[PDB]
């Protein structure tokens, strides 16, 4: 659960 | 000072600077004193990370390229993907994080747009 103390950013390809 | 901000590495505070003078935009961490150094190539960086002003903890991280041509489990029996080598950093400001988070992304898409 490292999302509560960290946000995500534009990642590579996936779908 | 746009593509450059004081970032922490190994508990020490240095200087994070993006090398946009080479072919593949790189990220070089140069300590403040000059005793610690680190190199990061955005070309490998598959993803970027940054703790928005909403997060009381100011820290940035970059996901490195892995390999999805092997696949494996976690020794328990769950088909997972090899953890990508990432560089965890720590910033000490709201604007500083924005300097890198907003600049790095400039390099991030630099590969997607082309690829």
């Amino acid at each position: 659960y490292d999302s509560e103390e960290f946000e995500d950013v534009t990642d590579g390809n996936e779908v | 000072p746009s593509h450059s901000g004081a970032a922490i590495f190994e508990k020490v505070s240095g200087i994070i600077a993006i090398n946009e003078d080479v072919s593949p935009a790189e990220l070089t961490w140069r300590s403040t004193d000059g005793d610690k150094v680190h190199t990061v190539v955005l070309s490998t960086i598959d993803k970027l990370q940054a703790t928005p002003a909403s997060s009381e903890k100011m820290m940035l991280r970059l996901i490195g390229k892995v390999d999805e041509s092997k696949k494996r489990k976690d020794n328990e029996g769950n088909e997972v993907v090899p953890k990508p080598q990432r560089h965890m950093f720590s910033f000490n400001n709201r604007t500083v994080m924005d300097n890198i988070k907003m600049t790095l992304q400039q390099i991030i898409s630099r590969y997607k747009d082309a690829d």
